[PDB]
């Protein structure tokens, strides 16, 4: 399965929320993962499952959706939140990553 | 035969806000859900199996034309016990309070938070029996889980 | 040879269903097209999915076949169990039969929510184990005809081992999804 | 017009026994086809006045054509053919003549 | 229903040359066409079945190709015994259809 | 808990690259290792996953034969070997820890994602 | 309708070399066998009852034309649970590893020789699952064996 | 399916003089009746359920035209286990002593007065088996019940 | 049921194996007993069941067969193995012995 991200870029000023979308080719029941990658850094797991936060992740990030359609919402987007966000499905093999969208 | 469906997911089962009316999410622990896999005469267990099967069928199988009568007719006997509803039908015939599978009651531990397996509310005159007329039953329930608290 | 918990060893066994003959029919699959259900070490039924049909007439001589008690009773029982288990069967014209001389030959026309869907459900419930290759459910396949004939026993199936699960499964749901054709039954 | 054709050997079950007509100055055409059962296919042009019969006991198949017309004189061949329908590449070949 | 038409009709070809014979159906076929050779005053013999395979004893100079609508039989070299009529057939289901045929002469 | 991928190195095209990631802070045999390749300027790309329990490997569609994975539970190490290099093979390789997917008769599948990642190892040809 | 067939024979059951492929005589103790008479969701117990019924039918009764479909049709529900294979069919439909009735796995004690009740080997994509993908179930079985050994 | 009828009434069951031939009333304690709600292969439990259903139908329902086949047809599966009589028929076929649900035997404690759950008597050659040919079963039942009362 | 022993006489020198056959009128599933009687002494139970030896019986004697046909084999016949061998079914009443066999 191949999944794509709709915005592909986001020039958003700090202070307000940010919304990211992820569309899957086939059905992926709550088996999604959202990662963030800082410039020149290894990616880290932000959201595992559809709407479950990883340990040590601030409550600003929140996942939602199911089936084919998934969304990620950041309430108070700050300076440290400027990274590249990746959408991955792990419902079946091989594991597929999204094209990624840049939040600048 | 007997039912073979196993409830999904520590070890308990949680009913979401859609499975109840005028209520929020409600979780039941492992010690109560585990009784659903051996008791052949629990009404709440059968209904909870029905809800779990519906959720899994919605999640995994595709939906089209909503003609899922074949699916439910194929696996009706793997989820519930028909003799339970038959027993309720006979009890209704004999002019005795019966159960139409709508309302359930359970016991809460106020501090610990552990609960018992819900039992369904009996009905007479098309109205629910009131807590006094089965109060003894409730007492028994408490005693039972008190014994379960002993170990 | 991993050791679990430092004291337990994992071991496996495989069951020989082929010794269950003479008491239960055994079903297994040869390849995509050919499937078999065997009774004893003598007889069996071969089920094939084909684009080529063998019966052109739209007849089914069931009463006449019953009158001349020439067929094998076991195979007739098996085909009756198969036919009764078809869910929501309403196109009687889509099934053709030939019973002349004591042989049995059934042809199902598969040309959703149609007769082909139910026929495929019953088929892969019968030949359960190797019929998944030709896959709510809404089953659709490129084949046009399903042919059931009788055959002698042979080392046919090489894709899946023999197993009585499919027949024992369709035994339970026999008269469960049949439509009513008459007021009095 | 009555004709008969018996098989030399091999097996009679699982094949299609067709009849082919070659008129003088015309091409080959298929007029009928039967299998080891009673199932039969006919050419619509002459379907009205054509019958094909099969006897499995002696492994023989026969053709009968009524209302013989002087324009129906031709060369008649009885052929055995096989049809494959288990995989996508599908082939029907008139095996022997 | 389905009709097979052969584009070549009468081919006067010199010996030892390539002979292409293409025939096509009205619509997409279910069974791949079968090619036969018919000698003058003799029973026809099978040449190609499945549009790509060869019968037993068939010389390697006969080849087949095609998919969907067009089907072609190719002859690598011509011989005096290779001058005959050629047909392509389709069966579908219980309805065998031949072609008008094409002839080879020196 | 972290993973160390032994720095990075570069070599001329046509050679072989051997990238090692060492796990620590947890029981190695309970978690498998997944390998992710990120080309310079491009997004992440999955390569394969090897279970440290017994060595069972799931490979990518286009990486069979070209790329191999090995494990060593004696020293808590996972190794990735690439035999053929090309101008487009320059990238950054990440070693990630992933729990194997679990199935049971009385239960439902439990699938897992990549929990922790090591620092990337860059390879340029 | 629950099954009623009881397995023959101290107290265990022995699978002879004929019921197993590429294997010799195998034997399971009383503790493992006793679970087959209480639980309604074990495939190995159902197949073991089928094998016992076949053996007893061969020994006790005669043979004629091998058309004994009537006997199995009369006693199909006294040996197995049809809802078990129904549940396996549902799991197969939903794209989940199911219980192909061919292979089984069990845990052997290295020195004592005690053996757990075999569980069927799950299959997916027409290939057997590999133990790296159900090691948690094996650990749970080992934990249950240790707990039973404690008592 | 599985039977869901619960026996009437501390907690034991008493068979009146009408239910027995050439005998008076006989009472069985709760420790024996409680087994009838969980076991699936006890003749006496099914017969007790049948007798209780007959008594309740007589008491709480009217009678007319003696056309009560409808009620027993509706409620047959909620009282008895069909596979149990199927097993008895199979054992009869194979030339093995069986049970036609007529005679039962149980163990009485002379002083305490506690009784075991009755086991139905076996018939071979159309005659009741003598005590000497199933004495080991009696000893096993006594051992099991002494073990139960020990705890 | 009546069972017969066809050979009834085995004149074999010591050293080689001997085989005795027992055939029953009806079906006797693995419920057969082989007894040995020395000249003038009481019979002793050699084999009980189809293929199970009694306690203290040397492994030379081996039972086999089922249903109607049963066989008893002695591998290394010693000096004390010369005795009369008897076949008794106990699948149903009354118990019936065989005509016996004189093995010398
Ligand atoms: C098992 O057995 C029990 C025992 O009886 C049984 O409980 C009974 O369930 C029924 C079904 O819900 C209950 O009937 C409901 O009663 C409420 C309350 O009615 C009072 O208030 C109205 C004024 O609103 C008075 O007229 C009335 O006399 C009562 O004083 C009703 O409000 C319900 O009707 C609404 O819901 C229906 C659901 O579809 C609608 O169809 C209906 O049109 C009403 O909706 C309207 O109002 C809504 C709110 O304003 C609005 O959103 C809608 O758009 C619409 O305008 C309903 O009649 C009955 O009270 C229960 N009995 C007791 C003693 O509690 C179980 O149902 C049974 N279970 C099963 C599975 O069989
Ligand atoms: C549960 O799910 C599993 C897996 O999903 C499934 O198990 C599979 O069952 C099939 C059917 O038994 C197995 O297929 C067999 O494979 C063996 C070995 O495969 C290779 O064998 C040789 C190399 O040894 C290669 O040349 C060959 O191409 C294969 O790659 C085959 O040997 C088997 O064929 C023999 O047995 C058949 C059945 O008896 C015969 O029809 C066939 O002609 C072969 O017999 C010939 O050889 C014999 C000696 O080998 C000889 O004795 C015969 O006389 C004859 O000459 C067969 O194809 C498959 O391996 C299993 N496993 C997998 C992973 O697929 C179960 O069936 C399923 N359970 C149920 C109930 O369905
Ligand atoms: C799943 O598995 C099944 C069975 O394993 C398989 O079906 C089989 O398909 C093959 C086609 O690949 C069939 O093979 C043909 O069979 C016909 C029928 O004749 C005999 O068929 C059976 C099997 O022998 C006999 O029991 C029966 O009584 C018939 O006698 C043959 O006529 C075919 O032979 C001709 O073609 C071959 C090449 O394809 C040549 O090698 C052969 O010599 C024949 O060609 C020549 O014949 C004449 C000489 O005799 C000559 O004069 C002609 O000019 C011509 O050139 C061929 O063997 C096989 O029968 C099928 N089996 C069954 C039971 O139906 C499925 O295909 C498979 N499914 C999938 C998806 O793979
Ligand atoms: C499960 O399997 C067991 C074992 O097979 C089976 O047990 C048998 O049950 C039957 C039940 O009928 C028993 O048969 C009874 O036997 C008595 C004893 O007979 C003696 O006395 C008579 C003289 O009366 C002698 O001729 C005889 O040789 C014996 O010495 C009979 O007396 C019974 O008949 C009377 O009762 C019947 C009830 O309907 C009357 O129809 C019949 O006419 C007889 O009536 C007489 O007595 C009445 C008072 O009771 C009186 O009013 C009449 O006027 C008349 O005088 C009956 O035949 C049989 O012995 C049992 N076998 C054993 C070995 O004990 C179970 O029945 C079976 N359970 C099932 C199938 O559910
Ligand atoms: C689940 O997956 C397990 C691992 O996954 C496999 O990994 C590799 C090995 C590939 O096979 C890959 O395709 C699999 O996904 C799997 O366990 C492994 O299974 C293989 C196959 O049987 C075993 O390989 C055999 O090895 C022995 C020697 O064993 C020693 O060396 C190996 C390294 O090769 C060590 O890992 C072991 O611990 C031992 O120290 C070989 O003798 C054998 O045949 C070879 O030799 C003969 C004769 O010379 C040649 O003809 C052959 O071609 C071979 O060269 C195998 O190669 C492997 O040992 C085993 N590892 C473990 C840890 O168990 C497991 O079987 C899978 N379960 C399933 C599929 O149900
Ligand atoms: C069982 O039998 C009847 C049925 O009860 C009635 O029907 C049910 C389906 C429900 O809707 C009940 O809520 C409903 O009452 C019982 O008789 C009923 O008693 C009540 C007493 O409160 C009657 O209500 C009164 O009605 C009068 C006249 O309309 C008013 O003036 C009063 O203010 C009050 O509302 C009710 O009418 C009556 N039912 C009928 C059909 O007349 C009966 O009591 C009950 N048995 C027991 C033991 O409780
Ligand atoms: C059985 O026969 C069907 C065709 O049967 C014909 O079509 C039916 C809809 C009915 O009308 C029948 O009466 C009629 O005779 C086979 O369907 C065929 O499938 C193949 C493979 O999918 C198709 O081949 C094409 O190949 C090209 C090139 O790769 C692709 O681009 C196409 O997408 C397609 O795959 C072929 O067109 C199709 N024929 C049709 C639709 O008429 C069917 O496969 C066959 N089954 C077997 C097992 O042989
Ligand atoms: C699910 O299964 C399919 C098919 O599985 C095949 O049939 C089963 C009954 C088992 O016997 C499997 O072992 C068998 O593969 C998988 O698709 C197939 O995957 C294999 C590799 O796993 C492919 O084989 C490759 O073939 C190429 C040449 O084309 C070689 O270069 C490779 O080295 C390799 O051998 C095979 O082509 C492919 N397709 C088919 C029709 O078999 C599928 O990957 C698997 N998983 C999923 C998620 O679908
Ligand atoms: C149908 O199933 C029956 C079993 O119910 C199979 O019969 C069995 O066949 C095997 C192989 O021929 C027999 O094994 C033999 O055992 C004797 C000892 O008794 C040994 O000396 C031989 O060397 C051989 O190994 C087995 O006894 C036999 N069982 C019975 C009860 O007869 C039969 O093979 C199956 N048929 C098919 C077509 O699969
Ligand atoms: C299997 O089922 C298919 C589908 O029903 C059958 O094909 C159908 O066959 C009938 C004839 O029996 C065709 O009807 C004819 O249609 C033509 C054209 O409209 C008309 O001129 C004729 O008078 C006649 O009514 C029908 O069109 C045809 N449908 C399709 C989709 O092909 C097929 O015959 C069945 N197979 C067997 C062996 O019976
Ligand atoms: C049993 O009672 C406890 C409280 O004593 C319930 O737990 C509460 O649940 C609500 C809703 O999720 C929360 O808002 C409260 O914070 C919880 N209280 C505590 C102390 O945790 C519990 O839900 C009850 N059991 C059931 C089955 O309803
Ligand atoms: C299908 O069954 C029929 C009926 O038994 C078989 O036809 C008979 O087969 C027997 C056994 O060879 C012959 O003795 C009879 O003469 C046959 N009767 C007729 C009318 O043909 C038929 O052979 C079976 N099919 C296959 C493929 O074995």
């Amino acid at each position: 399965t191949t999944l794509t991200q709709s915005p592909a870029t986001l020039s958003v000023s700090p202070g307000e929320t940010a919304t990211l979308s992820c569309r899957a080719s086939q059905n992926v029941i709550n088996n999604l993962a959202w990662y963030q990658q800082k410039p020149g850094q290894a990616p880290r797991l932000l959201i595992y499952g559809a709407s479950t936060r990883a340990t040590g992740i601030p409550a600003r990030f929140s996942g939602s959706g199911s089936g084919t359609e998934f969304t990620l919402t950041i309430s108070s987007m700050q300076s440290e939140d400027f990274a590249v966000y990746y959408c991955q499905q792990y419902n079946d093999w091989p594991r597929s990553f999204g094209q990624g969208t840049r939040l600048d | 035969g007997t039912f073979t469906w196993t409830l999904s997911d520590p070890g308990g089962y949680c009913l979401t806000r859609w499975m109840l009316i005028e209520a929020e999410l409600k979780c039941f622990g492992n010690t109560a859900v585990a009784k659903c896999n051996e008791k052949h005469d629990e009404e709440f267990c059968d209904m909870l199996r029905l809800f779990d099967f519906n959720k899994q069928a919605i999640q995994r199988l595709k939906a089209e034309a909503q003609t899922s009568i074949q699916l439910i007719n194929k696996a009706v006997n793997a989820l519930i016990n028909d003799q339970l509803i038959m027993k309720n039908h006979l009890r209704d015939i004999m002019g005795i309070p019966y159960c139409n599978y709508s309302k359930y009651w359970y016991l809460n531990h106020t501090t610990t938070g552990r609960t018992s397996l819900p039992k369904c509310w009996l009905v007479s005159n098309g109205s629910y029996l009131n807590e006094t007329h089965f109060s003894d039953d409730i007492e028994q329930q408490a005693d039972n889980m008190i014994t379960e608290m002993l170990q | 040879t991993s050791l679990y918990k430092g004291v337990y060893e994992l071991q496996t066994l495989e069951l020989n269903m082929e010794t269950l003959n003479m008491t239960m029919p055994l079903s297994c699959t040869k390849n995509n097209s050919h499937h078999y259900i065997m009774v004893g070490n003598e007889t069996g039924l071969e089920l094939t999915l084909t684009n080529t049909s063998i019966i052109n007439h739209k007849f089914c001589n069931l009463s006449d076949a019953h009158k001349k008690n020439l067929y094998d009773h076991a195979l007739m029982s098996i085909i009756s169990t198969f036919h009764l288990s078809i869910p929501n069967f309403n196109q009687y014209e889509a099934m053709s039969c030939d019973f002349n001389g004591g042989k049995i030959s059934v042809q199902y026309n598969l040309s959703c929510g149609t007769v082909a869907n139910g026929v495929l459900q019953t088929f892969m419930r019968m030949a359960w184990g190797g019929s998944y290759i030709a896959l709510w459910d809404c089953i659709m396949t490129s084949y046009q005809y399903l042919i059931i004939q009788n055959t002698t026993w042979e080392d046919h199936c090489q894709f899946s081992r023999p197993s009585p699960i499919g027949y024992l499964g369709l035994l339970s749901q026999r008269t469960r999804d049949i439509y009513i054709s008459r007021r009095l039954l | 017009l009555s004709l008969s054709c018996t098989v030399d050997g091999e097996s009679f079950n699982g094949f299609f026994w067709t009849w082919i007509r070659q008129p003088p100055g015309k091409g080959l055409e298929w007029i009928g086809e039967i299998n080891h059962l009673a199932s039969t296919g006919y050419n619509p042009s002459l379907k009205s006045r054509v019958t094909i019969s099969v006897d499995t006991s002696k492994n023989q198949f026969s053709l009968k054509l009524t209302s013989v017309t002087a324009a129906d004189t031709a060369v008649y061949y009885c052929a055995r053919g096989y049809s494959y329908g288990f995989a996508w590449p599908n082939y029907h070949y008139l095996d022997v003549w | 229903e389905i009709v097979l038409t052969q584009s070549p009709a009468t081919l006067s070809l010199s010996p030892g040359e390539r002979a292409t014979l293409s025939c096509r159906a009205s619509q997409s076929v279910s069974s791949y066409l079968a090619w036969y050779q018919h000698k003058p005053g003799q029973a026809p013999r099978l040449l190609i079945y499945g549009a790509s395979k060869r019968a037993t004893g068939i010389p390697s100079r006969f080849s087949g190709s095609g998919s969907g609508t067009d089907f072609s039989l190719t002859i690598s070299s011509l011989e005096p015994e290779d001058f005959a009529v050629y047909y392509c057939q389709h069966r579908s289901d219980w309805r065998t259809t031949f072609g008008q045929g094409t002839r080879l002469e020196i | 808990v972290q993973l160390v991928q032994s720095g990075a190195e570069v070599k001329k095209p046509g050679a072989s690259v051997k990238v090692s990631c060492k796990a620590s802070g947890y029981t190695f045999t309970k978690y498998g290792i997944s390998w992710v390749r990120q080309a310079p300027g491009q997004g992440l790309e999955w390569m394969g996953w090897i279970s440290a329990f017994n060595g069972y490997t799931r490979y990518g569609q286009r990486f069979q034969g070209k790329v191999t994975m090995t494990t060593d539970t004696s020293t808590n190490t996972a190794s990735l070997e690439v035999r053929t290099l090309t101008s487009n093979d320059t990238a950054v390789y990440y070693c990630a820890r992933q729990y194997p997917d679990q199935y049971s008769s009385s239960g439902w599948p439990r699938l897992f994602a990549m929990d922790v990642w090591g620092q990337g190892t860059t390879v340029t040809v």
